DNA sequence: GCTTTTGACCTCC
RNA sequence: GGCUUUUUUG
DNA sequence: GGAGGTCAAAAGCGCAAAAAAGC
């Protein structure tokens, strides 16, 4: 290829040809004249090292280098390795119709579409413009289409709405670690030059709104737009493929909203009346005349799928809050009220939302789902949770204990003195001293924040759940937990050294204080382990992973039944304490080598050849069998493939 | 006291503990180094002196000539800095030195000299550095970063048994010269000792102890103790001291004089051991069967027979006794051999030598050297001699032979270059001891076995590696001996020297670009320590040791502040108070401590010493005599931190802030964060991008002022005067009385760099500082430069923050900014980009520039001039045309706008090779930088000439010429004017004649600038002249962009938001930027809500100071008003009375603070939230820093009051369209048709191989088939992919894909046949 | 430099 | 359009 | 005489990006 200027650009294969052709013809002509032998050796024996540096270089020794200084390129090492043929284009390799862009939240996406950029749009679709303007006349020649796209003119805008409806396309993050990394969605045109993402779908990536990137890709024929909906679509991904555990749990913002609307007062603006139903007692709070949160009587009714397949209507009257008569509204009719009367917290929100994909099938927990996130971030806005430097309640009596400390260790410093205990006596004392108080401390400050006095109705102090920003922030399980709580208000505690050894003075000093310097300075040995191990782990672990595809790559399945009875037992996991793992989530969602028998004789629990489920599992808890012999992937006969019962239920 | 700059707006700082040390020049390590390689050195010690005294006098085989040296100097660079980085030369100074060839007789006695010939020889360019610690290459600034390695010396290491199954410890013993080969010692597991060279097989170690001509004999004499044994009747009785009785069993009743001693059969006891030293015993018989396992230590032969009854290290029996006896050999001398205490190591490995007369052993060594080759015994002595004692060829340098010393407990630090076979044998004893328990190994990490290497030292190695070439070429060259027919310069040759010196220079793993950007980027890329480059770790083969922080590093590395990622721990930064020792260890200051009482006395630790003394903190609390006020303090003495009496104590730090780098140093409360967020924010805080117009930071550190000056973005007054002539480009300074030289004393010019490109494509700026008419000192800040105010370092601005969730735009880090942001362009950047055009001269005729160009409408030339270069200012866009460039075929090569970019062009350069016309544009171009010079050089022209006619009127006036006489007639009428006085008209005739001589060097000097101006530039062979075009665009924060704090919290821009809509609180004043609360304790960088707090108040008072502004209300109140703000504090170090303040003073610095008073903080001695909290008091704000605010677009109250305040943000250097791009048909790569990569090629993306795995687990086969054969390279089927979208239909044909027949071809250029087979 | 693995030479029984 | 060298982000 | 022990050589060691230079 020529570059700018006479000069030519040249690669090994080249040089490495023209050395070897041109010693072929100095040595075809020298042997013409039939030279002394000692010469024809030489140059046979040194056109074998050219032979062997054009078919491999740098294998038998010294390798030939260029200008670089550095070895050429050769047929061995344009197949090899990364850099090689096969990994590089024929693995993996560019594709068209693609595109990059910044990530940034977008709240008023429904869960199944995303954002997308004006130019990106345009840019992507623009061969499927050209062929909708031809169909509507408004140009004849493909160059007349290409110069109007480019003007931008009004017609385009238009043209290009109609022609994205319904056209999906993808979304990955590299890296794309496991399947969910691709998702497809319904775009929608927005303005300025980032594309808007679901916050809902973001803990599936794994993707942060840190400066990370997106790439777009977009399915051509009919085949991958039906693919990509009826497979790849968000609302089909809401399982993950590893455990049957949802993939859509809320989290962070929308989980301090629901927290902060139930949680009741024990006194507040307009406490203790009766209401006709949820849909009035909307109309209170925003009116101001009765506080988000405290106590009432509200008429509600819920439904239940307790018949046939049937809902049946029943109403009385229930002890709640106002703010949980608002949140009423959104739950759909199947499931039961008890489901939305406590806290409400992380853990709790995502276990009501997965109790109606139990009951409601998937259209009304999506819709659901989505409703929860508005819900969530209206309220959270509305309610102004802030942190400031007044929330960090340091706990009084913590001063003091450390005296104490202190006076313990002045003790035991002079038994080292008298010589009555050892290097290793002394430092396990004061390790477990410093240990005790700083779990007194920690118990300390937890007591002192969890609680508050308020007037209640009557006149008197009566103790309540604290409404601190910060206890909110970590018993909601939004963000946090209660080691940062810990770091923030109690001692940092132990630090230890590089090698592992534990230092005998411990930091004594929070966050919320200041940090002297040599208590920051032993702080950072760990913290700079912790980057080392987070930067070096990322080399090592993706790696391996590539090492399980290369073995698994040949599995699929491609027979119903096997026709084996051969199987492994399974048994509940035990160490001699509590159990690690029970019987039931180890057994459940496979197929039953032999028939269950009761621990009753000759008596059938379970027929053979059945996939259990939460029908067949309770009935084992229920009976209390002790173990039972499942099929097994490992043990089915089907050659080139695995039974289909074998494998037993898929996860997804 | 103040200078006049600070007197204009004093910040208000916090902090308990005074000053000792102030903070030195922040680049003393860089150019303080280079000083020390072209200064002239009389010792012979350093730099070029130095490396020419190790290669000169160099003399011919024959002896009857020979070269010296005697002297150098460096001559004046052919341009200064700007001329140099506008011309795109590098800035460099000639090479001078005086040669001395001498002749000698061959038929006279030696040293009788022929003939004496002397002459300068140019010897080559030398890079030199410019005044902030730069270097320039070609018209780019690069910066050599310091290097950190293994120092030279000798180290035991052991491997803690991890290479054995058993977990036995092996121990190693290294020698790591400065420049030569290695030398290692190591014990097998079998327990023997062997050593090898340079990695290569493993030798038994006794070949090396004997090819030093050392007999067995004389190594066991020197590897172990003697025991002597004396035949008396029938027994061999030996002497027995108590000291030799360490671990040991008592074979036999241990018994003297006829008494008992010790018991027999069991161990030995303390207590025998003690009566035995109390009877004071020597000799004592010893039965036969305690012989059966000892081994003589000599030989032993016949004095008839003549034949070796025994020889040395050799097992004996009792018939070798018979002999022995029988041969009158009474004496018998054997190895102590304690298995606990002496060890048999060497024995052993006598046991398993090939060969013992050391030729064998040399020709061993000879062909581990080298495998397959003639042993020749000659060439095996000369390898040998030449590898480890030749002077040229090996050499440990001076600090290595001083830690060798100190190692090996010697006592004198000066030594030879060579070792010696005294010291090998000395560091094989140390290795015994330390296999003996005896001793403690050496720690790799320890700062005392680590080094700083800076660009002096790499600049002298590159030297010398040229020299010995040069010299070896000389030395050929004179090999060839001429009669006196040359001159002492053909035979040197300055390409080599001169190519090495600069490939170092230019292309190498440590010469960086370097990223200027803004002042802190800069300062901490010229204070980076680096271990990676030659001789050093890689980014993989470093383990998990050399990335950990050691106990060591406190106060000479900071521990905190280093790249996050692949290489973490491999290029911390120095600290701030660190300086490098003579022999280039880290050291750090102390105070001395006498009697408890803490003078200012400083001393300069190094790492080493730092282990003997005990230590005090910093923040030791004080009294007003130096007495620490408790008897117990807190202190660390090695490695440990332990409380300690007041009198254990020896040194105490100078100040807090001796622990951290710079840009850990300028982050305000760091005290109250976690380390991760403090290194990820100091990280980002690095990469800021300068704004339009800088605003100083409200919450500082307080040496903001030092990182601007230090660097070298601000102009500085030289000379202390009065300005006299301000510009937006130039400055001009009249130097007072004091300062002035006696003679040509005149004034001093600035000249003021305007929109010059970055290396970032940043646009670096100098704006003014000073009025006309106002007095300036030395050392003051005459013009900020980029993202610098008054002198006082500002990366970003500062932004009226609330923390609250809102509605989700700020969901997880996201940040929602008003539109008031972006409608004031607090944030809106200048880009500058730069195209190039070349003209070369290939066939079809040469590249010539012109405005004719063809099938091109009449747009396209609107733009250009009748001479092909656009005009300046012109509105350009994409896809237009800059430069016309045409070959004849013509062929339309014009340089064009890459595509997606737009801007207003602001200059064109154009560079012309020498002997070439140039085209009227550089015609214009020329013309109008000769009047620009011109007009300047004839300024000062009119400033001197004033001055010098001043003076002859004044001469005049005494002569006897009336005033008005002399006022009246024109300016030169003057010197032809008669004088009665002689002398006067002497004078008068003189100043006249340097009148002369002023205007006629002026008048040269105009010629040397025309003739430069008009000189033809260097370029590249082959080119005819080059064109570049720069591009300015101005950037405004949109959606997508990348803000952060300084604490770490950075994040995206989500959505700008109509100001109507923001919420507010009873004031009616919105907030500007609405962050998240959630992220504050996960992250658990609680500084920033400190650092907000802090900032309200700073508002707080400012506002109150714009309240008394606008009534203008007296200078009396407002002066108590400020004086009571600055008081505030307990025990605060700085004092301002305002009652020396003038009334204009005062004034000035309170219409200066309308803007909010800054308030300072040093890093570790923060103010406490007490004193936050009595500040928020001084105005009419909450105490609890947290207000009711209104929602905007409802109205309604928010329940909770949340927190408003003013933070610090800074812009990164991440922006939306420079990363977002997308691709539906463009080019295609060449061999495998796959489609191109990176933006500026408009290429797609990658597919990645995980993408493949990740679209395999899904049932879609149908979308992967499409990537892989249809967008990706079926060139023959995805033609009709397009085609058969415009007309409607969606549908593929599969094909097969191009790449992979590729491969098949490639397969089949080897012997390997592969093929398809049938369908 | 880590680590593994595999091949090849020495050698102890 | 291939290779080399770094730097930076995730 | 050979099966075991011990020493020597080859092969691998995330992925995406960007930015520059230089060849
Ligand atoms: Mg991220
Ligand atoms: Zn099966």
């Amino acid at each position: 290829v020529p570059l700018d200027g006479g000069r030519f650009a040249t690669s090994d294969l080249n040089d490495l040809y023209r050395r070897v052709i041109n010693r072929n013809n100095r040595l075809k002509r020298l042997l013409d004249l039939a030279a002394p032998d000692i010469i024809v050796r030489n140059e046979k024996r040194m056109l074998q090292e050219a032979v062997d540096a054009l078919l491999d270089n740098g294998r038998r020794g010294r390798a030939i280098t260029g200008s670089n200084k550095r070895p050429l390129k050769s047929l061995a090492d344009m197949i090899k390795g990364k850099q090689g043929r096969f990994r590089q284009n024929l693995l993996g390799k560019r594709v068209d119709y693609s595109g990059r862009s910044v990530i940034t939240v977008g709240p008023y996406l429904r869960l199944h579409q995303c954002g997308l950029p004006k130019k990106m749009a345009l840019e992507l679709f623009k061969p499927f413009i050209y062929g909708k303007l031809e169909l509507r006349g408004l140009a004849t020649t493909i160059k007349a289409a290409k110069k109007m796209v480019e003007r931008e003119e009004a017609v385009v805008w238009d043209i290009l709405d109609e022609v994205i409806r319904e056209h999906p396309v993808l979304l990955n993050r590299a890296p794309t670690l496991h399947r969910l990394g691709i998702q497809a969605f319904e775009p929608v045109l927005i303005e300025g030059k980032a594309i808007q993402l679901h916050p809902l779908v973001c803990a599936a990536y794994n993707a942060d709104f840190d400066g990370d990137q997106m790439a777009v890709h977009v399915p051509l024929t009919l085949e991958a737009q039906l693919e990509a909906r009826a497979l790849m679509m968000s609302t089909n991904n809401i399982l993950s493929p590893a455990n049957g555990e949802p993939i859509i749990v809320p989290s962070q913002d929308v989980v301090l909203g629901l927290y902060y609307m139930t949680r009741d007062c024990v006194n507040a603006k307009g406490e203790g009346m009766v209401l006709t139903g949820p849909k009035e007692a909307e109309r209170l709070y925003r009116s101001g005349l009765a506080s988000l949160h405290a106590r009432v009587k509200v008429r509600i009714t819920e439904y239940e799928k307790d018949a046939n397949g049937e809902l049946v209507a029943k109403t009385s009257l229930k002890d709640t809050t106002v703010g949980r008569a608002i949140l009423w509204m959104i739950v759909p009719k199947g499931l039961p009220y008890s489901i939305v009367n406590q806290a409400l917290g992380k853990k709790a929100i995502s276990k009501m939302l997965n109790t109606c994909y139990r009951i409601l099938g998937l259209k009304p927990t999506v819709i659901f789902a989505d409703q929860i996130m508005y819900t969530g971030f209206a309220y959270a806005a509305r309610s102004g949770a802030s942190v400031g430097i007044d929330d960090m309640v340091i706990p009084e009596k913590k001063h003091e204990i450390i005296s104490e400390a202190e006076a313990e260790v002045a003790e035991i410093q002079e038994q080292f003195q008298s010589g009555l205990v050892t290097a290793g006596e002394r430092y396990n004392k004061v390790i477990d001293i410093w240990a005790a108080a700083n779990d007194r401390v920690s118990k300390a400050m937890m007591d002192n924040l969890q609680t508050e006095t308020v007037i209640n109705r009557d006149g008197q102090e009566e103790k309540q759940v604290s409404f601190n920003s910060i206890y909110m922030m970590a018993d909601s399980g939004a963000r946090g937990s209660a080691a940062q709580i810990r770091q923030l208000a109690g001692m940092r505690g132990l630090m230890a050294k590089p090698d592992g050894s534990i230092i005998e003075t411990p930091i004594t000093a929070n966050f919320r204080e200041g940090l002297n310097v040599l208590q920051y300075f032993i702080s950072t040995h760990g913290a700079r382990k912790g980057l080392a191990d987070t930067a070096l782990k990322t080399a090592n672990s993706g790696y391996l992973t590539r090492r399980l595809v290369d073995v698994a790559q040949d599995l699929v399945v491609t027979e119903d039944d096997c026709g084996t009875h051969e199987g492994i037992m399974m048994t509940p996991v035990i160490e001699g304490g509590d159990v690690k793992e029970p019987l039931r989530d180890r057994v459940l969602g496979r197929v039953t080598a032999e028939d269950v028998l009761k621990p009753g004789t000759a008596d059938i629990l379970v027929p053979r050849n059945t996939l259990l489920h939460e029908q067949w599992c309770d009935l084992l808890e229920e009976n209390s069998v002790d173990a039972v012999k499942v099929r097994s992937v490992v043990s089915c006969d089907t050659d080139f493939g695995v039974c289909a019962h074998c494998y037993g239920r898929d996860l997804a | 006291v103040y200078s006049y700059t600070e007197k204009k707006r004093i910040r208000k700082d916090f902090g308990k503990r005074p000053q000792v040390l102030d903070v030195p020049y922040l680049l003393s390590i860089q150019l303080d180094s280079f000083q020390k390689f072209i200064e002239q050195d009389p010792e012979g010690q350093y730099g070029l002196e130095a490396a020419f005294r190790s290669v000169f006098p160099i003399q011919s085989y024959s002896g009857n000539s020979e070269l010296q040296y005697v002297s150098y100097r460096l001559g004046e660079p052919v341009f200064d800095v700007q001329e140099c980085q506008i011309r795109g030369v590098t800035y460099s100074a000639p090479l001078r030195v005086k040669l001395r060839l001498v002749i000698y007789e061959r038929e006279a006695p030696e040293g009788t000299v022929k003939d004496i010939k002397e002459q300068e020889v140019y010897m080559g360019e030398i890079p030199l550095m410019t005044d902030n610690g730069t270097f320039v290459i070609n018209g780019t600034e690069r910066v050599i970063v310091s290097q950190l390695h293994r120092s030279p010396g000798v180290f035991f290491d052991s491997d803690k048994g991890k290479t054995h199954s058993s977990g036995k410890v092996l121990y190693n013993a290294r020698i790591i010269p400065y420049r030569g080969s290695w030398l290692d010692f190591e014990f097998d597991p079998k327990d023997n000792l062997f050593v090898r060279i340079d990695r290569r097989r493993k030798l038994p170690a006794t070949i090396i102890l004997r090819a030093l001509n050392y007999t067995t004999e004389q190594i066991l004499d020197l590897f172990f103790e003697k025991v002597i044994f004396e035949i008396r009747d029938n027994k061999l009785q030996m002497e027995l001291v108590p000291e030799r009785l360490r671990g040991e069993t008592a074979s036999f009743d241990i018994e003297a004089n006829g008494k008992v001693y010790v018991e027999k059969g069991r161990r030995i006891t303390a207590r025998h051991i003690r009566q035995l030293e109390k009877d004071d015993v020597k000799l004592i018989e010893v039965p036969v069967e305690y012989i059966a396992g000892k081994v003589v230590a000599k030989d032993y032969i016949d004095e008839s027979t003549g034949e070796l009854i025994c020889a040395a290290n050799m097992e004996l029996s009792l018939d070798l006794l018979a002999k022995l006896s029988q041969s009158g050999h009474k004496r018998i001398e054997t190895l102590f051999t304690n298995d606990l205490d002496h060890g048999p190591y060497i024995s052993e490995t006598l046991r398993v030598d090939p060969t013992n007369d050391r030729l064998s052993a040399l020709v061993e060594i000879y062909r581990m050297m080298r495998p397959g080759e003639p042993p020749t015994r000659e060439a095996a002595e000369s390898l040998f001699e030449n590898l480890f004692f030749s002077e040229d060829r090996y050499d440990l340098s001076a600090v290595g032979r001083m830690k060798f010393n100190r190692s090996l407990l010697r006592e004198e630090i000066e030594g030879s270059g060579i070792l010696s076979k005294d010291d090998i044998i000395d560091v094989m004893k140390k290795l015994i001891d330390i296999r003996n328990g005896k001793g403690e190994v050496d720690d790799i990490d320890h700062l005392g076995n680590r080094r700083i290497r800076s660009v002096g030292e790499m600049a002298e190695n590159q030297f010398r590696v040229g020299l010995v070439r040069v010299e070896r070429a000389v030395k050929e060259r004179l090999s060839l001996g001429d009669l006196d027919t040359l001159m002492p310069q053909d035979m040197i040759n300055a390409k080599p020297i001169s190519a090495a010196v600069k490939e170092f220079f230019g292309s190498s793993q440590l010469s960086q670009f370097m990223d200027q950007n803004n002042p802190l980027s800069e300062i901490t890329h010229k204070r980076r320590i680096s271990a990676l480059g030659p001789g050093g770790l890689t980014r993989e083969r470093a383990g998990f040791e050399v990335r950990d922080v050691h106990p060591t590093h406190y106060g000479r590395v900071c521990p905190i502040e280093t790249p996050e990622g692949p290489n973490i721990g491999l290029i911390n930064s120095l600290s701030v108070y660190a300086q490098t020792n003579e022999y280039g260890f880290l050291e750090t200051p102390y105070r001395k401590v006498t009697d408890g009482v803490v003078t200012d006395e400083i001393h300069y630790l190094s790492a080493i010493e730092e282990g003997n003394y005990v230590i005090a903190q910093a923040n030791s609390n004080l009294d007003e005599e130096g007495h620490f006020v408790e008897d117990l303090v807190t202190c660390r003495s090695k490695g440990e931190s332990s409380l300690f009496s007041r009198d254990q104590v020896d040194y105490m730090d100078v100040s807090t802030q001796q622990v951290v780098s710079v840009g850990a140093s300028l982050i305000p409360f760091l005290e109250h964060d976690d380390a991760n967020r403090a290194l990820m924010g100091a990280n980002m805080q690095r990469q800021a991008v300068p704004t339009l117009r800088a605003d100083k930071p409200l919450v500082g550190t307080g040496m903001e002022r030092a990182v601007a000056v230090d660097s070298g973005v601000t102009a500085v007054a030289k000379r202390g005067g009065v300005v006299q002539y301000v510009d937006a480009s130039r400055i001009v300074i009249k130097v007072n009385e004091d300062e002035m030289y006696p003679g040509e004393a005149g004034i001093d010019i600035y000249n003021l760099t305007k929109y010059t490109r970055s290396n970032q494509n940043t646009c670096i700026n100098q704006m003014p500082c000073v009025s006309l008419g106002e007095p300036v000192e030395r050392g003051d800040v005459l013009a900020d430069g980029p993202s610098t105010d008054l002198g006082e370092l500002a990366l970003g601005q500062n932004m009226r923050v609330a923390f609250m969730p809102w509605n989700g735009y700020n969901f997880e880090d996201s940040i929602l900014v008003s539109e008031r942001v972006v409608q004031e362009d607090r944030f809106t950047t200048i880009h500058i980009q730069e195209l190039a055009c070349v003209s070369r001269d290939t066939k079809l005729g040469p590249e010539e520039i012109t405005a004719d160009i063809p099938n091109v409408g009449e747009a396209a030339l609107s733009k250009l001039d009748e001479s092909g270069i656009v005009y300046i200012g012109a509105e350009v866009t994409g896809g237009d045309i800059l430069v016309g460039k045409v070959t004849p075929k013509v062929k339309d090569s014009s340089l064009r706008v890459p595509n997606g970019v737009s801007g207003t062009v602001i200059d064109v350069q154009v560079f012309t090779r020498d002997g070439v016309e140039k085209d009227k544009r550089a015609l214009e171009i020329e013309e109008m930088q000769l009047k620009q010079a011109k007009k300047d050089l004839s300024e000062e022209l009119q400033i001197l000439e004033a001055g010098l006619f001043s003076r002859i009127r004044a001469v005049l006036v005494a002569g006897g010429v009336e005033a008005e006489k002399l006022d009246k007639l024109p300016r030169d009428r003057w010197l032809e004017l008669g004088l009665t006085d002689e002398e006067k008209q002497n004078q008068l005739e003189q100043l006249a004649e340097q009148y002369d001589e002023l205007k006629h060097e002026f008048e040269k000097k105009l010629e040397a600038k025309r003739r430069k101006i008009t000189q033809g530039d260097d370029l590249a062979p082959g080119v005819l002249k080059i064109v570049k075009v720069y591009l300015a665009v101005k950037r405004r924060i949109q959606p997508g962009d990348k803000m952060a704090g300084r604490h770490g919290n950075k994040g995206v821009i989500s959505k700008i938001n109509p100001i109507e809509d923001m919420p507010y609180d009873e004031n009616g004043t919105p907030v500007d930027i609405v962050l998240n609360p959630l992220g504050v304790p996960s992250r658990m960088n609680i500084g920033q809500i400190l650092e907000t707090h802090l900032g309200m108040a700073a508002k707080g008072i400012g506002d109150k100071i714009n309240a008394m502004l606008k009534q203008q209300q007296e200078v009396a109140k407002l002066r108590e008003f400020i004086q009571r703000a600055y008081d505030l504090g307990a025990d605060v170090r700085q004092k301002v009375d305002l009652s020396t303040f003038s009334d204009e003073e005062v004034m000035r610095l309170a219409e200066n603070l309308r803007k909010g008073m800054p308030i300072a903080t040093p890093v570790f001695d923060g103010a406490k939230e007490a004193e936050i909290k009595e500040l928020l008091k001084l105005g009419d704000l909450p105490t609890s820093g947290q207000i009711r605010l209104y929602d905007g677009r409802t109205g309604e109250q928010f329940e909770r009051p949340v927190t408003v305040g003013y933070m610090y943000m800074l812009k990164l250097n991440h922006l939306v369209d420079d990363k977002m791009h997308a691709r539906s048909t463009g080019s295609y790569s060449l061999v495998t048709q796959q489609p191109l990569g990176g933006k500026a090629q408009f290429g797609g993306q990658r597919f990645g191989e995980m993408e493949v795995w990740a679209l395999e687990a899904y049932g879609a086969a149908y979308t992967l088939q499409e990537m892989l054969t249809v967008k990706s390279d079926d060139v023959n089927g995805r033609t009709k992919m397009y085609k058969n979208i415009v007309d409607g239909n969606h549908q593929m044909e599969p094909g097969m894909p191009e790449s992979f027949n590729v491969l098949l071809k490639e397969i089949r250029s080897l012997g390997i046949n592969i093929e398809l087979e049938d369908e």
